[PDB]
């Protein structure tokens, strides 16, 4: 079921984006 | 009769390891605000403690 | 020899040979006063003296 | 439930308080005179003295000879060890036959042992000190005994340990809040871990989490096993003991299995009869069952009856299905039952009568019965019959097949045509050799 | 404590006089008077012990007490002497050869004592003090006559804290090696018990002196000695039966190292006995090994018990007498086992009887020796334990001559087998 | 001891002349004054490959004579005795048994220097550097005589941990093979404790390092089976114990290659020289037509050493064979190379001074009537019996009483104790009896 199709393979090939940076002290 | 005298009082570092911990349990349910459910992990970008 | 026939039965024992320097010679014969497990002591006829 | 096996009918050898025979208890009909024989030797077994004996049930094959012999065992009961062996086993390829002998001999052996044990548990709560007056010199003050708190479903109780005790705690470095396991007559402590009533919602340390300790903090219960002079053998030869290189050959298959008679009594017997005279473990002295005994050489035959002689052996129950035989491994040596004359005359002989018409209906009828089979009076009838004519082991096999041509023509009973046309179906030993004969 | 009564467990020894005069029912063994005063013979040559390689066959009918001799002569020698019983078909083995196995056979009958005065020092421990910073402490040792102090070393510390030592424990410390054993609890090894305490074995403390010379003796045999010389696994012994020396130094090694050490007065010699009952199972060559094996100077005395006549030697087609090779049978010196008459029969059948505790009547014992004359004597012991069951059952007290004749007909010996044997039975 | 406690050589005069009496023998002056031929080319060290055969019925000396050939030869040569039946072995080829029995039937001695280092160490330092494993040590010997700062291996290093020594303790190091013994801590430090767990052995004396030689003796076989199943060191070899732990069943192209060619170049250059023994191998008659049919190779071999077998059978059938019958169960293409020796058939006279000589070797002092009489039970039965009867009539003396063997005795001991032919006569007469 998760064998990686070689669409996903050349769509992946994208720019990235940054992690996010988290500081949450609440609920 | 025999008997056990082990002596270390010349120092607190022996006398200090009784006391070490003496605490009690306090993880609770960390109810989730959106079902109430015995929740389960924090997620690390909002530190909350979700369930579902 | 006779120290390593005499060290097998679980006994001390001092040297007293011709080498030993005066002052070892000294030392031995002070040590010689209250000796633990020690009853016999060795010598030699020309540097018995 | 389990399979139905050919001996699943057989409970016991259904005699009277009195020695005598009955005449269908415990699923053997008939046979008396061979189950009160056999009774005999049962009651020899229970008395657990009078060892290093040998018993020959001999007669035609497929009588009762294993029918019997193994209801031996039911009669004497599970307790009692009982090791079954056909004479087709001694042959190996990486072990003697005389050693192979030898482990089945005192392999039969059985030695149960029996052991009471304090234990704790319980998740620990606090630890403290009991502090005294310095025994020496002003140089501080001592301490004489520790006061552990542990917390169970039950309750909570406090107990002293000595500083032995404290010590062995700071080497394993457990703290306050986890569960400990103490025992009192060795002194051991061990680490079960954090308990589930404190469980965590993410952490993934894998402890084999102990759960709620449920209990009293304090537990005694005698434990009892079962454990044979053979294991105790393989055991000691081949250790898996710890990082001790020697043991660490277990990545062999290791041939040149046999053992050694220095061990066998220098090392093993002597803590035997020493549990055995400070009352620690009982003996069990057991039966050693060989069916197809004319299988062994005269080899095996001669260190069988040298071995049987021995003070520790244990009983056997040899049997025999052939007349005046070939001994095998000799060129051309005729002896009774296959066995030698030297080897029976050591051996007490049953002679395992053949069965009537009268009787092996009732055997099929209780075989019948066994397996669930609803045979109705005629085929019961029929059967009898065709089985005389032909031995009773085919008389009675035909009734699986019989019940299933039944279930499938739509019957609940084993009918007459049933057992006819399975009959047609199949052939015997003879009918079969007839056919073998009148062809090439 | 239990174990049990064998077929061979009624003699203790050869019913013999300080003359080597057999007596008729003494120490167990009954008549066979010629072949006792034989084995008492052979007995008295092997506790003398400085004749080697000697061989002696027991040949007789079958059930006349050939390997009854054995065993007698195996208990009268006791201990402190090897005795090594093997039947003839325990030799042939899969991972080691027929001489192979009879090199191990007669050296594991050879045995080497070691007589060593290691001194020791044995008293009740009083106190154990020890002062970590090297640790170093003291002991007060006490017997029953004085007390003494001993300063502790460090691997002396290191010792009595794995052994887990205590007070009021009673010790042996080897000085030489330092090794502890500890033998018990004193009274004093009270621990005062208020708290897990499970153990309240107390015992007498040592008496005698503080530190005393005792003498030590470790007796190994040959087989032992070459096994754990053989290769770095010395374990062999209790491990597995797996060998196969080389006859190179190793074993010529052993032999010159004993030599030198009865030479120099360390351990002499300690010869011992093989029994090899069933001989004739023996290969053609196994007997030709034998030949000159029996020739060793390390070489124990033998004695092979004997039911054949003249029949063909195993491995070939000679016939010999006893199935052994007149080459062999050369170096034997042969005793013949007679058959027991009415009153020896009767009698053995008596004192098995009373061994295995089972009370006949008078004429329970007629009806059992006529059973044991006309049939095997063996057949007529084996009788009894069957007959006393039926008694026990019907709650009677002595076997009577009904239960022996129920026992009879119930059970079958050998020839009624046969003349019962009438049809196929499937040959 | 006895069966060949009296033997101890052929007792031969100068001009190789049988003597009658003398050296443990008598008779037998033919075999006797032939076998001293056998010592000689022994002894020779010129031949290889030669083969004897003492034939004769069985108690004939045959054995005896083969026993006072080891003797002559003196234990500086190997003598190997061997059965036919040893080369049934179950972990290595037949024909390797017995080419190894050929093997260490040959002789080697060799002088050897081999140095020591040996002194009560005062420090052990580790010399440290990167690699990040230790370098060097430096280990501080002292001895009565003087004291030494030396470098030794991490492996050394390793060794001294293993043996769990400290400072200040004896030790026993040797640079040839590696191994490094603890002889004890040093005496001077008895006197630190009451009691320890220690082994105390005194200052070793001397020079710290010491050369030292030996003139050692091995067998070529010997250098085989080093060089086959190697343990040495420096490595974890010790894998030995597991790898396949059989007899390694040796290979000609090292048998016959690396272990001559070194050995050569040990003897050439005056380090070894070589010994050739004997190989007496008792019983031939048991072993295989494929063994019988590998003997002619081996000695037609230029290495081989000098062979000698034990016949015993008149005319049988070959073993491994079953069909095909020949002279001493030996086929004639082997009987053919080889130099048969007569052992004559004993007669009562000489039979007689044999029981002498084994009773007066046996510590027995029996009587001129009891030797007389022992005289007619050996011409009824065999000599080995006669002479066997020997020591139960020494018991039975003791036990009468007597300080010497009288008829009486020797009559009970012969009446106790039956004969080969009588105990078959018996079992004749009871055929259907003994099963
Ligand atoms: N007395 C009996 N009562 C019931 N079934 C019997 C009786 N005797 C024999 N049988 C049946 O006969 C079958 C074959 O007997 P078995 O023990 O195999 O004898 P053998 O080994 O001589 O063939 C067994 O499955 C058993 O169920
Ligand atoms: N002289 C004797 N005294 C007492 N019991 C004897 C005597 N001879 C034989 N027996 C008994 O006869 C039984 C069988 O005889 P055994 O000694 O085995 O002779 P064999 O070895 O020839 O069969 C043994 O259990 C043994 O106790
Ligand atoms: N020439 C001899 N002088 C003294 N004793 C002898 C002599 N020849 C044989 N014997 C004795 O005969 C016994 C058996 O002789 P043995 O050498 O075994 O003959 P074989 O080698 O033919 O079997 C030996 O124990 C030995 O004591």
């Amino acid at each position: 079921r998760h064998r990686l199709s070689r669409r996903v393979l050349l769509e992946v090939a994208t720019a990235p984006d940054p992690p996010p940076r988290p500081k949450p002290v609440k609920m | 009769c025999s008997r056990t005298f082990i002596t270390f009082s010349d120092d607190a570092t022996f006398e200090e390891w009784f006391p070490q911990g003496r605490p009690p349990k306090v993880p609770v349910r960390e109810v989730c605000p959106v079902t109430h459910r015995p929740a389960l992990y924090r997620d690390p970008v909002t530190d909350i403690p979700y369930a579902t | 020899v006779l120290e390593q026939f005499l060290t097998y039965h679980g006994h001390l024992y001092l040297r007293l040979d011709g080498s030993t320097r005066v002052e070892q010679r000294q030392a031995l014969m002070e040590r010689f006063n209250a000796d633990k497990r020690i009853f016999c002591f060795i010598l030699s006829t020309r540097s018995g003296g | 439930t389990q399979r139905i096996a050919s001996h699943s009918h057989v409970k016991g050898l259904g005699l009277d308080e009195s020695g005598l025979a009955k005449q269908a208890a415990s699923g053997l009909v008939g046979q008396e005179n061979a189950r009160e024989a056999c009774g005999v030797i049962v009651e020899l077994i229970k008395s657990k003295k009078m060892a290093g004996r040998a018993v020959l049930l001999a007669g035609p094959p497929g009588t009762g000879k294993t029918a019997l012999a193994l209801a031996i065992a039911q009669e004497l009961g599970s307790k009692v060890p009982f090791c079954p062996m056909v004479g087709s086993e001694v042959y190996s390829t990486e072990i003697k036959k005389t050693e192979v002998l030898m482990e089945n001999f005192r392999r039969a052996i059985g030695l149960r042992i029996k052991e009471t044990k304090e234990v704790y548990e319980g998740e620990v709560t606090e630890l403290t000190p009991c502090e005294t007056e310095n025994p020496m010199g002003g140089y501080g003050k001592t301490i004489s005994h520790v006061i552990i708190g542990l917390k169970t479903a039950k309750g909570t109780k406090q107990l002293k340990l000595d500083p032995s005790i404290f010590e062995s705690l700071q080497k394993e470095r457990v703290e306050a809040g986890d569960v400990i396991y103490i025992e009192a007559n060795s002194g051991a402590v061990k680490r079960q871990g954090r308990c589930d009533t404190y469980a965590t919602e993410f952490d993934l340390e894998a402890e084999e989490y102990v759960p709620l300790p449920k209990g009293d903090v304090h537990k005694k219960k005698e434990i009892i096993q079962d454990v044979t002079l053979h294991d105790l053998d393989v055991a000691n030869a081949r250790p898996q003991g710890g990082q001790d290189i020697l043991s660490m050959m277990g990545q062999l298959m290791k041939p040149k299995k046999t053992e050694i008679t220095d061990k066998l009594r220098g090392e093993i017997n002597k803590v035997v009869n020493k549990y055995i005279d400070q009352g620690i473990a009982e003996l069990v002295p057991g039966v050693l069952f060989v069916d197809e005994v004319h299988m062994l050489d005269i080899e095996c035959f001669t260190y069988l009856h040298r071995a049987l002689e021995s003070s520790i052996a244990p009983i056997v129950i040899f049997a025999s299905n052939r007349g005046n035989c070939v001994i095998r491994g000799t060129e051309d040596i005729t002896s009774p039952h296959g066995i030698p004359l030297d080897l029976l005359d050591r051996v007490m002989i049953i002679r395992t009568m053949l069965y009537t018409p009268q009787e092996m209906k009732q055997i099929i009828k209780i075989r019948a019965q066994t397996e669930g089979i609803n045979i109705s009076e005629e085929a019961l009838n029929h059967l009898g019959e065709i089985g005389t004519k032909t031995t009773l082991r085919y008389s009675v096999q035909l009734l699986t097949p019989a019940n299933l041509l039944a279930k499938i023509n739509g019957k609940d009973s084993i009918e007459k045509e049933h057992v006819e046309e399975i009959s047609e179906l199949f052939y015997d030993a003879k009918s079969s050799a007839k056919i073998l004969a009148d062809q090439q | 404590r239990i174990e049990r009564i064998g077929a061979h467990s009624h003699i203790r020894g050869l019913g013999l006089d300080d003359a080597l005069e057999p007596r008729q029912a003494s120490q167990g063994m009954v008549g066979q008077l010629a072949a006792r005063r034989a084995a008492g013979v052979v007995l008295e040559m092997i506790r003398e012990g400085k004749i080697a390689g000697r061989a002696v066959l027991i040949a007789g009918q079958p059930g006349t007490g050939k390997t009854a001799i054995a065993m007698g002569m195996a208990q009268a020698l006791g201990p402190d002497t090897p005795f090594t019983a093997i039947a003839g078909s325990e030799i042939f083995s899969l991972e080691m050869s027929k001489t192979e196995a009879l090199t191990q056979a007669f050296r594991r009958s050879i045995g080497v004592r070691i007589k060593e005065e290691t001194e020791i020092i044995e008293g009740e421990v009083v106190e154990i003090q020890i002062d970590r910073p090297s640790k170093v402490g003291k002991l007060t040792l006490k017997t029953t006559e004085m007390e003494t102090i001993y300063d502790l070393g460090t691997k002396m510390i290191e010792s009595l804290t794995k052994d887990k030592v205590q007070a009021g424990d009673v010790i042996t410390i080897d000085k030489a090696t330092g090794k502890i054993s500890k033998l018990g609890r004193s009274f004093t090894r009270a621990r005062d018990y208020d708290a897990m305490g499970s153990q309240t074995k107390f015992v007498q403390c040592p008496d005698g002196e503080l530190q005393k010379r005792k003498e030590v003796v470790h007796t190994v045999s040959l087989h032992e000695i070459d096994v754990i010389n053989s290769r770095t696994q010395g374990f062999l012994a209790l491990f597995s039966g797996d060998t196969g020396e080389i006859k190179s130094e190793v074993r010529e090694q052993i032999n010159a190292k004993v030599a030198e050490w009865r030479e120099e007065g360390k351990a002499e010699i300690i010869p011992g006995v093989l029994f090899i009952d069933e001989v004739h199972m023996l290969d053609i060559e196994s007997f030709s090994f034998l030949n000159r094996a029996l020739e060793s100077d390390m070489a124990p005395v033998l004695i092979m018990a004997t039911n054949r006549g003249i029949t063909r030697i195993r491995g070939t087609s000679y016939q010999s007498p006893h199935g052994i090779p007149i080459d062999l049978l050369d170096r034997l010196l042969i005793v013949s086992t007679t058959p027991y008459s009415e009153k020896d029969t009767k009698q053995i059948l008596r004192i098995r009887c009373e061994e295995e505790d089972v009370e006949m009547s008078e004429d329970a014992y007629t009806v059992l020796t006529r059973i044991g004359l006309e049939t095997s004597l063996r057949y007529a012991i084996q009788l009894i334990t069957a007959a006393s069951l039926v008694c026990r059952k019907r709650k009677g007290t002595e076997v009577q001559v009904d239960d022996i004749k129920r026992v009879y007909s119930l059970f079958l010996d050998e020839s009624r087998s046969t003349q019962y044997m009438k049809e196929y039975q499937d040959a």
